[PDB]
């Protein structure tokens, strides 16, 4: 939900740590044009721990 | 006098290193993403953890 986002030659990097992976917020957005993921399932992320 | 009784030790010694050898190689992944199969399975879609 940020505004402004950074250039792809200076991409941000936010580190996420000690806190509940709730990956169910996600599916709140707008229609994802690509949700292609890879060595993970996208059904199973809320069972995973990181 | 040393190694007089080695042949006795040389056999057992070959029995533990293959045990050894044989219990390593499940910790090996072999091309796979994990050596686990619950690391797999609970990561992983069936038709692609397969
Ligand atoms: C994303 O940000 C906009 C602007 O603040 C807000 O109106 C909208 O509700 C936000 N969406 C979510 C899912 O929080």
């Amino acid at each position: 939900n940020a505004t402004t986002f950074a250039s792809v030659y200076a991409w941000n990097r936010k580190r996420i740590s000690n806190c509940v992976a709730d990956y169910s917020v996600i599916y709140n957005f707008a229609p994802f044009f690509a949700f292609k993921c890879y060595g993970v399932s996208p059904t199973k992320l809320n069972d995973l721990c990181f | 006098t040393p190694s007089a009784l080695g042949k006795l030790q040389d056999v057992v010694n070959h029995n533990a290193q293959a045990l050894n050898t044989l219990v390593k190689q499940l910790s090996s992944k072999f091309g796979a993403i994990s050596s686990v199969l619950n690391d797999i399975l609970s990561r992983l879609d069936p038709p692609e953890a397969e």
